[PDB]
């Protein structure tokens, strides 16, 4: 039967430091006992000074940064470009993620 | 598929259709609610255009929303149903979520928005009635009494009219209710509500009900005698002059 | 007879001008943005001595930054009042923080031109534009205190002092004058407390007028009665002053 | 299951539920009342799945509240227990039926006898002298099948309760916390607050 | 697109008037004439085929139509509103009744059916009423023979005999003459005939009229034998040449 | 656009008045005569068959009274048609009120219902009224025997003796001149023919022009007996009062 | 005539004319004086903000659809927001599902489409709202005019509103001046203002009343208001 | 009577549809646009009044491709003819995925032709105020076509349509006689931007600009495409020199 | 009240003014044709008239093939002819798919009338200015021809004609009928058949026809098809050695 899903592997680390924070994660992407690419960037800067990662199902991963990202753009066009804080930003998250409650974005996501 | 706009601005910023609904109340017959100290009461007038009805099963038209809480119009019968069905189906839906019965301003504010709502919907015209809607919040003795109009503008008086002659008898209370001193009694209450009415029901014992709502789900209408029995000690008021 | 949504040869939408004539002949309502917060005052306008005058609510609060004041058909505003404070709810369930003043505006003036019989653009099952305009002020940390008129036309502007209703085009040259961007909060309300007075058919008392302000601090509040009662009577002292 | 038992005698009908709400592993609440008041002469007990138990009881409830002021008129125990039929076997075949199993105890003021209604979520329906739902009946219909008489007081009715409330804390397997009863005559309602000892 | 016209086309006029219903009763007071007569075993229905050319094949139009094997319908007024009628009625026969109690419905009822179809088309948003009256024969078990004039505005009656359209006056007042209680069925196709033939200006023979009967069960018209209870159609359109042999006996 | 030739039906007149209805009624006022006279022990129904002919089967002719329930029955003035739809639609909410609550459905319930169903033309759909009015006579455990009338508005009430069609307030005049509390069926039968026949815009009064139904709860039994009166039984009675 | 043909826009009068489009139209002129203008490397949106009151703020007329596009508006405010918010749509489906940032061409064609559907069905109403289009894909700068008919047409420049009239002739003479401003934004903005004036009358444009919006080569499209533009007045 | 001309599927009492008559006026008002048929593909061009010297040169392009092989040219409203095509783009795409071969011409016209002829029927909607040229190369030869308002279309040697229909058609019908053999792709495309010079006479107060497109069996491999540089140069020179 | 003229209500003389007028615009197209029955095959003739020199004379035709075996002829506008004949096509190859035979042109015919009466009675739809004559060799009926209108009318006949001199064609072909006796042309080939149609239609008009002027279809069992300019102009040559 099909199954919607899978895993890529990788891992991730966000640390907050008293004036900056960091965000790390691993370049590989695998399925199985395969290595898929040796460099494909899991974590990005979204804007408003906010990187995310989504690790677990690279599918959903991307999707669900993407959804954000967009997620910022609109937040601009919405309230005169006001800067979205960051507990705005994971606040707005739980919402995208929340939303598919009953099919679930496979990932651990840190911002 | 039905959507026509038949209630819309006009030149001078008229809406018509809820204006000519306010004609359909003043051709209705009279209504009137002033409240006590300790209690409300609504009179209305019956029209005699045709006598020979069953008064036992003729519709009466101060009607129960809830156990504490009464509507009484001026206005299309058939239009008042429509608004005391949703009303009384607002007042068993509040009490089962919010698991306490609602508070006259509630119940007000409530049948108002649906007059309110036919004012600015396709197909639809206006409810040609106005109302008054009166009793005693929940755990509270401080009376209320409102009034709603085809417009869906509502508000509370300390005493109100609508329906024919609404003019007449609105004056009759302007000048007989004193804020300070309200009718702290049932009796001296319904007497200044049957007084008002005389003032146009033009001697009608049997052209004149009263309802007689006090706090806790405390509610009764007058039978013909009682009533008559304030119309002869007031015609005697007037005698004795 | 004639599209709802039609043009007239001048350009313009005749109901929603029609619209504005009926709030023409709405209870004045007036707004005044100072650097310490911005006042909202009403005409009660009660029809009738029996008619108990609190019972008028024509300022509500939409959010505890925000309230807002309408002129006109007041029916109409209860939808538009409701939409506006789930907005804000909405927003702040969302977004974990206050709706902006000019977003939650520009929401409100959403709804004003979805009317029609089949206005090929989406679902805007309105019979008529409505009948009232409305006065939204409020603060929030981008661009502080903020007075906005919202209109049936579904525009939207921003005024330092603005009157709507009966005694608009009268009140509106006083505020003219007697604005600067320095006044203090307590100026502008007595200003408006003036300004109310001379449009006013009645003689202006804590009863058949109501103010309100909104202010960092506290946000939102509706002056009650006595609190305003001595406002009244510090202005009488000031005019008779000179 | 919960306890819900009923029993119709001369003048009255009487109605016996327990009081304990358990989930899983823990007793959450010992003072629980699985009744609602449909009407001022009906009474109405029900037992069934976590949810819609209340949810149901509540449902009805305003129904026939709601039915009392459009018509100022209460509707015959009879006529209650017809129309709560039909809600459950709309249920039974609906996505997610109600599962629910009620008691409908009333007084027809027009007939001046007590009436007694046993329907199951599935929407079966009939009248008896006593009835219960869940394991209860198990132990309860044989027992009043020997010490029942239509003749019986009110008195005698809750000796009779007495004596199967006993039975059941003897038998059966849980803890039911004992019962809340109540009396449903021609005066309206009425709760026994002296059964945990009678 | 979409019927914008939701709202009804008939409406009552300040005088009390539904002014559509009026002028589709207009409509059929110009139609061709058309009778009805019932026997005490039998009824008859009858009506002019006023060919509109001498090219055109009269029988490829049938003014008299079945609905169901023992109810028959003829008419007055639009031929085209007449067709889509009768596709409804027979279908409505079956979908109300035969599926549903495996027999076909009794002439009051399948009447009851048709005048109900006519009325929304005097209530429904954007239609015209239909332009016709229809005259309906029938036989059912419980109620006999019967004949009933549905109309316009949905409203039908039950007739001992009478007729619709141009000469309807004229024709209803010759059949209260000869009409009465004890008619046998050959006896009202003859004084249809006869009223009839006042109403034709030309031609008038087996070729120019049309003429159908419910009377007794036809089992030389079922298709099949083998079943007792079937007894055949007692519904039976008569041929041109039954028609003129009844003729010469005029 | 269609707006062109939207006729409006459910709007207010300068007067709040409901043009369509005002109209309806007017179109009521030219059918035949109907009354309802409740009397102690039953109600009675009589029309007046607006329009007849020597060839209309009488027999088989019903276009005045219907059988809604055992225990409510109607009279028509208006547009035969339209009352069918209303009249079958009526006859449903009875079943549905039976098949809920196994009790027969109280008589004013189902006029509510049929009045609310008329009242909807009147306020919205643009569509036009029913051109109908009723006589509801029924029997109830509640209220016993009850006249009742409804109308193109929406609007019902209930009567001791009513009329509906054309000539009311002479009918209205002339009941309200012999009515008596105490009546009994049989005076009411009496008392109907009698109004009918002086209202009449025909020559006599005869049976084939009428239609006569009574609603008694006859004595030998205990239940409600609705009676619906056959050409014979009509001539018969017709006679008895002298009318001949 | 024209009375009778102008009660609905599905309506052609007896000459082949929409008077309700053109009526819509009328809209745009009563509307405040905007302008357009690009070179090879930008392109320009100045406009004029109009003020109710002296107490009033001046509506914000610059509308931006993505980092590449933007819009400029006369007439009917809330017509505008619908459409630039289409647009934004437009833009941001072009990015997440192509991974394309949309041709300016290409966002007038859905202009156009949009607008065109209001102008032949029953019920609805043209849009009162003139828009003047800028932006840099990958063809270089771009300006685009829309009209509520429907028809978009590409410039070098041009401008819609109030005496519009004056700051069209004016570019339709500074043509070959200002079109090779490459490289210099500076030059293409005062270039604009000096089209814009072309127009007033009334006043002079103050701080808080000139709004201008630039985007080219290496320019997100970008809105300068107030202080900012201070230094073109 | 008469405002047999204010709603679109009016039937005039001689019978006509007054609206769609009304949508050619606006069609005739526009500018002029033609198409010709040639021994192996058509060629489409059209005349684009430069209202000014900011129009950027070039850029502004009306002619339109439908799949692969489909060109389409039209007069009147331009939003119409846009929406047109893109119905007939939806069209042409629905046919090729259920069959898999590309739509052909004649097939084609009638998909255009059936949905113009939808928008007569109703009065909710407004006829399509353009006249189209279209066409193209398919399994059987190459299909010129010219579509009405009215949702009439028929097949051409040579159509025109727009302010100078007359003085295209005239010439075309020069062609026509003096070429019973057929013209050739690389002639017609000099010839029509002839015809276009020639036709812009009556707007010759206003300057334009030229634009064609071709689609020939030989010359484009049956695809659509537009006439650029040297090509376009050479075809504009061609008549730039019989202008005078 | 007036606007009982513009949309299909009843006008009080109980008249429906837009079926009329609808009945006008089959005439527009000022051209004339006519159908007979053969033997055993059904013919159609209609006049073919190409004003403009650019027009593909190719594509110039009133005549369709519904389907295998139906052919239909309309008289009136070009577009509301091609939107009955794709409904015809269309509601004869769904009869065949539904019921497992070829529909029938009668039955195509009454369906094509209900249709009709439809846009009678439902104000939104407008009626089709435009006469439809369908014909074939029906399996069971034989040579066939039924023709509809803009009221929902629909009939068979021997043979008809329609169009501005559908009259003086009409009483043609009866008086050629009252004489022969018969239904129909009692000849063995279609040719000839074909030739009796052109040549009555002559006489009729009187007007002499090139081969470019008509427009001929032939029914027969299996297969309906139309003629081309030389099919025609073949049978202009037979009728010519006749005269």
């Amino acid at each position: 039967q099909f199954n919607p899903y899978g895993d890529n592997g990788g891992t991730i680390l966000g640390i907050a430091g008293e004036d900056f924070a960091v965000l790390a994660g691993d370049t590989r992407n695998i399925t199985d006992y395969s290595i898929n690419s040796r460099y494909e960037p899991k974590v990005f800067d979204c804007g408003d000074n906010i990187v995310m990662s989504a690790n677990g199902f690279a599918a959903d991963g991307d999707a669900l940064v993407k959804r954000f990202k967009n997620s910022v753009k609109w937040y601009h066009f919405d309230h005169n470009d006001k800067k979205l804080s960051i507990n705005s930003a994971a606040r707005n998250i739980q919402h995208l993620l929340y939303g598919k409650r009953f099919f679930p974005y496979y990932v651990h996501t840190i911002i | 598929g039905y959507d026509r706009a038949l209630s819309i601005f006009s030149p001078d910023g008229h809406i018509f259709q809820v204006e000519y609904a306010l004609e359909a109340v003043k051709r209705g017959t009279c209504a009137v609610g002033v409240k006590g100290k300790n209690c409300v009461v609504l009179g209305c007038e019956r029209r005699s255009t045709l006598k020979l009805q069953d008064t036992r099963i003729t519709p009466s038209k101060v009607s129960k929303i809830d156990s504490h809480v009464v509507l009484s119009f001026s206005g299309l019968n058939a239009d008042s149903r429509i608004l005391i069905e949703k009303a009384r189906v607002e007042a068993q839906s509040h009490r089962l979520t919010l698991e306490d019965p609602v508070t006259v301003e509630y119940l007000t504010r409530y049948v108002a928005g649906v007059q309110q709502r036919y004012t600015q919907s396709g197909g639809v015209r206006p409810f040609g009635v106005s109302t008054l809607i009166a009793g005693f919040d929940p755990r509270d003795d401080e009376p209320k009494l409102y009034q709603t109009e085809p417009s869906g503008i509502y508000s509370s008086w300390s005493a109100q009219t609508i329906g024919r002659n609404s003019k007449t008898v609105r004056e009759f209370l302007e000048k007989n209710y004193d804020r300070k001193e309200p009718p702290a009694t049932v009796e001296e209450c319904v007497k200044l509500t049957v007084r008002s009415l005389l003032e146009v029901v033009q001697t009608g014992a049997k052209n004149i009900e009263i309802t007689v709502v006090k706090p806790d789900s405390d509610i009764v209408a007058l039978s013909s005698e009682e009533i008559n029995q304030y119309v002869t000690q007031i015609e005697q008021e007037k005698q004795e002059q | 007879d004639r599209g709802v949504s039609t043009f007239s040869p001048e350009g313009r939408l005749f109901q929603v001008e029609y619209s504005l004539e009926a709030i023409k002949l709405g209870s004045t309502a007036i707004g005044i943005a100072t650097k310490e917060g911005v006042v909202l005052g009403v005409e009660k306008r009660a029809t009738s001595p029996l008619l108990e005058s609190d019972s008028i609510e024509k300022i509500v609060e939409i959010d505890r930054h925000i309230g807002c004041a309408m002129s006109g058909l007041t029916a109409d505003a209860r939808s538009m009042i409701e939409h506006a404070r789930t907005a804000a709810v909405t927003h702040n369930l969302y977004y974990d923080e206050d709706i902006n003043v000019e977003s939650l505006t520009q929401s409100v003036c959403d709804l004003a031109l979805r009317f029609g019989e089949g206005a090929s653009g989406e679902e805007r099952l309105m019979s008529r534009p409505f009948g009232v305009a409305l006065l939204i002020a409020g603060h929030d940390a981008d661009d502080g205190y903020q007075l906005f008129h919202a209109e049936p036309s579904g525009t939207f502007y921003r005024y330092n002092a603005k009157a709507i209703g009966s005694g608009s085009e009268g009140a509106q040259a006083e505020l003219l004058n007697e604005w600067h961007s320095s006044l203090t909060l307590k100026e502008a309300e007595l200003l408006v407390l003036k300004i109310l007075k001379q449009v006013m058919e009645e003689k202006l008392d804590e009863n058949n007028a109501q103010l309100s302000c909104i202010t960092k601090q506290d946000g939102f509040k509706i002056y009650d009665n006595e609190k305003t009662a001595e406002l009244i009577k510090e202005l009488k002292e000031k005019e008779a002053a000179e | 299951m919960d306890i819900i038992l009923g029993i119709r005698v001369q003048d009255s009908v009487i109605l016996a539920s327990s009081k304990a709400v358990t989930r899983g592993i823990s007793v959450l609440k010992d003072s629980d009342d699985k009744t609602r008041q449909l009407s001022p002469h009906t009474l109405m007990s029900f037992a069934g799945e976590a949810g819609d138990t209340v949810q149901f009881a509540e449902y009805i409830q305003a129904n026939i509240q709601l039915y009392s002021i459009r018509e100022d008129y209460e509707l015959s125990p009879q006529a209650v227990s017809s129309f709560v039929r039909q809600e459950l076997a709309k249920s039974i075949r609906s996505r997610r039926p109600y599962q629910v199993n009620v008691l409908i105890g009333g007084y027809d003021k027009k007939k001046n006898k007590p009436e007694l209604y046993q329907i199951d979520y599935l929407g079966t329906k009939v009248e008896l002298p006593y009835g219960a739902h869940g394991y209860s009946g198990f132990y309860t219909f044989s027992l009043l099948d020997h010490h029942y008489r239509p003749d019986m007081t009110t008195e005698e009715g809750l000796d009779l309760l007495k004596l199967c409330v006993q039975e059941l804390e003897k038998r059966m397997p849980m803890d039911f916390k004992g019962v809340i009863v109540k009396i449903v005559d021609k005066d309206g309602i009425r709760q026994v607050d002296d059964f945990q000892a009678q | 697109m979409t019927d914008r016209y939701s709202f009804s086309l008939t409406t009552f006029s300040p005088s009390g008037k539904l002014g559509q219903i009026d002028y589709a009763l207009t409509a059929v007071k110009q139609g061709v004439t058309s009778l009805g007569i019932k026997a005490t075993n039998g009824v008859v229905i009858a009506t002019e085929k006023k060919s509109s050319s001498p090219l055109a094949m009269s029988e490829t139009l049938s003014k008299v139509s079945l609905l169901t094997p023992d109810i028959g319908a003829v008419y007055s007024g639009m031929g085209p509103d007449y067709r889509v009628l009768v596709d409804k009625s027979r279908k409505v026969a079956h979908t109300s009744y035969k599926r549903i109690y495996g027999e076909y419905p009794p002439t009051k009822l399948l009447v009851s059916e048709v005048a109900k179809i006519m009325q929304e088309a005097t209530q429904s948003g954007g239609v015209r009423p239909f332009g016709v009256s229809l005259l309906i024969a029938g036989h059912d078990e419980f109620n006999g023979f019967s004949l009933y004039q549905v109309d316009p505005s949905g409203s039908y009656f039950p007739w001992k005999a009478t007729a619709i359209g141009k000469g309807s006056v004229a024709a209803k007042t010759f059949l209260e003459k000869r009409w009465n209680d004890e008619l046998e069925l050959e006896d009202a196709i003859h004084i249809a005939l006869l009223t009839l033939k006042e109403s034709v200006e030309g031609e008038f023979n087996g070729d120019t009229i049309e003429l159908a009967i419910i009377g007794d069960e036809n089992p030389d018209l079922l298709g099949y034998t083998g079943i007792p209870t079937d007894k055949g159609p007692r519904f039976r359109k008569l041929t041109s040449q039954e028609i003129n042999d009844r003729l010469e006996a005029l | 656009g269609s707006r062109r030739y939207d006729s409006r039906t459910t709007i207010f007149s300068p007067e709040g008045r409901l043009y369509q209805v005002e109209y309806a009624l007017e179109s009521i006022s030219h059918a035949g005569t109907a009354i309802g006279i409740m009397a102690s022990d039953g109600i009675v129904l009589a029309a007046e068959r607006k329009v007849t002919s020597t060839l209309l089967e009488q027999d088989t002719s019903t276009e005045k009274l219907y059988k809604l329930n055992d225990k409510i029955a109607v009279a028509v003035a208006g547009l035969t048609a339209d009352a069918e739809i209303l009249i079958n639609t009526a006859r449903i909410h009875a079943q549905n009120y039976l098949k809920t609550y196994n009790e027969d459905i109280p008589v004013e319930i189902l006029v509510r219902r049929l009045s609310d169903i008329k009242q909807g033309y009147t306020q919205h759909g643009g569509l036009r009224p029913f051109g109908v009015s009723f006589i509801y006579a029924g029997y109830d455990d509640r209220y016993g025997y009850q006249l009742y009338t409804s109308n193109p508005s929406g609007n019902y009430t209930g009567w001791k003796a009513i009329s509906v069609g054309a000539n009311t307030s002479a009918a209205q005049t002339l009941l309200q001149m012999d009515y008596k509390d105490d009546m009994k069926v049989d005076d009411a039968i009496e008392l109907a023919l009698k109004t009918l026949s002086k209202t009449t815009d025909s020559s006599a009064l005869t049976y084939d022009r009428l239609e006569f139904a009574t609603i008694r709860k006859g004595a030998n039994d205990g239940e409600v007996y609705q009676k619906i009166f056959k050409p014979q039984e009509i001539k018969d009675i017709l006679v008895k009062t002298g009318i001949t | 005539f024209r009375n009778n043909y102008d009660g609905d826009t599905v309506t052609f009068s007896p000459t082949g004319r929409l008077f309700q489009v053109e009526y819509a139209l009328e809209a745009i002129k009563q509307g405040s004086v905007t302008v357009g203008l690009r070179s090879n490397t930008h392109a320009v949106l100045v406009a004029l903000k109009r003020n109710a009151d002296e107490l009033s703020s001046y509506q914000k007329k610059i509308i931006k659809c993505d980092e590449h596009m933007g819009l400029s508006l006369a007439g009917l405010a809330p017509d505008a927001r619908v459409l630039s918010n289409y647009l934004r749509q437009q833009c941001n489906y072009s990015s997440l599902v192509f991974n394309r940032k949309l041709a300016v061409e290409r966002a007038g064609h859905l202009l156009c489409d949009k607008a065109q559907k209001n102008t032949q069905s029953y019920g609805g109403r043209p849009y009162g709202v003139g828009l003047l289009i800028i932006g840099y894909d990958k063809s270089g700068a771009h300006l685009l005019e829309f009209q509520p008919s429907g028809n978009v047409t590409e410039l070098y420049g041009t401008a819609i509103g109030a005496r519009s009239q004056g700051a069209k002739t004016y570019l339709e003479r500074t043509l070959d001046t200002f079109i090779k401003i490459d490289g210099n934004p500076d030059e293409l903005i005062k270039a604009g203002v000096e089209a814009i004036s072309q127009s007033l009358r009334d006043e002079s444009l103050t701080v808080d009343n000139l709004s201008i919006a630039i985007v080219g080569k290496d320019t997100p499209f970008t809105i300068y208001d107030g202080e900012a533009v201070a230094k073109y007045i | 009577g008469t405002g047999y001309d204010l709603s679109n599927s009016v039937f005039s009492p001689d019978g006509r549809n007054f609206q769609v008559e009304y949508a050619v006026k606006a069609v005739e008002n526009g500018t002029t646009s033609i198409g010709i048929k040639c021994n192996d593909g058509v060629v489409f061009a059209v005349e684009k009044l430069i209202t000014s010297k900011l129009l950027v040169p070039q850029k502004n392009v009306k002619i339109q491709v439908v799949d692969r092989h489909i060109g389409c040219v039209y007069s009147g409203l331009i939003p119409d003819g846009r929406h047109l095509v893109n119905r007939g783009r939806e069209e042409a795409a629905s046919f090729k995925k259920l069959y898999k071969t590309p739509i052909p011409i004649p097939a084609f016209a009638d998909r255009l032709g059936q949905y113009v002829q939808a928008h007569t029927l109703y009065n909710s909607v407004r006829p399509f105020g353009v006249s189209t040229i279209f066409g193209g190369v398919d399994k059987n030869g190459a299909h010129l076509y010219m579509l009405e308002p009215s949702g009439s279309y028929w097949g051409y040697k040579g159509a025109a349509t727009g302010k100078g229909r007359q003085s295209a058609k005239a010439e075309l019908e020069k062609l026509v006689d003096h070429h019973p053999e057929g013209l050739s792709a690389r002639e017609a495309v000099k010839q029509a931007a002839k015809i276009i010079y020639l036709a812009h006479e009556d707007n010759k107060e206003k300057d334009f600009e030229l634009e064609i497109s071709w689609c020939s069996l030989s010359e484009t491999n049956g695809l659509h495409k537009f006439v650029k540089g040297d090509l376009l140069q050479e075809a504009i020179d061609f008549a730039q020199k019989e202008i005078n | 009240a007036g606007y009982d003229r513009h949309i299909t209500i009843f006008s009080p003389e109980g008249r429906l003014y837009q079926v009329e007028y609808a009945f006008k615009a089959t005439n527009q197209t000022n051209i004339n044709s006519l159908a007979v029955r053969g033997k055993d095959c059904t013919v159609v003739i209609s006049q073919k008239k190409v004003p403009d020199k650019l027009l593909d004379p190719t594509t110039v035709s009133y005549i369709f093939c519904i389907s295998r075996t139906i052919g239909m002829v309309v008289n009136g506008p070009i577009p509301d002819a091609r939107n009955a004949a794709l409904r015809a096509k269309a509601e004869a190859a769904e009869f065949r798919y539904k019921y497992g035979y070829d529909m029938p042109c009668d039955v195509l015919a009454k369906r094509m009338a209900n249709l009709s009466q439809i846009y009678t009675q439902r104000a939104y739809m407008r009626p089709l200015g435009v006469i439809l004559t369908f014909v074939s060799v029906d399996e069971e009926l034989g040579p066939s021809i039924y023709k509809t209108d803009p009221a929902g009318y629909y009939v068979g006949y021997k043979a008809t004609a329609t169009g501005p001199k559908q009259q003086e064609i009409t009483t043609n072909l009866e008086n050629h009928f009252k004489k022969s006796k018969i239904d129909h042309i009692n000849e063995e080939s279609w040719e000839k058949v074909v030739e009796f149609a052109i040549t009555h239609m002559i006489d009729a008009l009187g007007t002499e026809f090139s081969k470019n002027d008509l427009e001929v279809g032939v029914a027969t069992k299996d297969k309906f098809f139309t003629l081309s300019a030389e099919n025609i102009e073949e049978r202009l040559v037979a009728i010519a050695e006749q005269d």
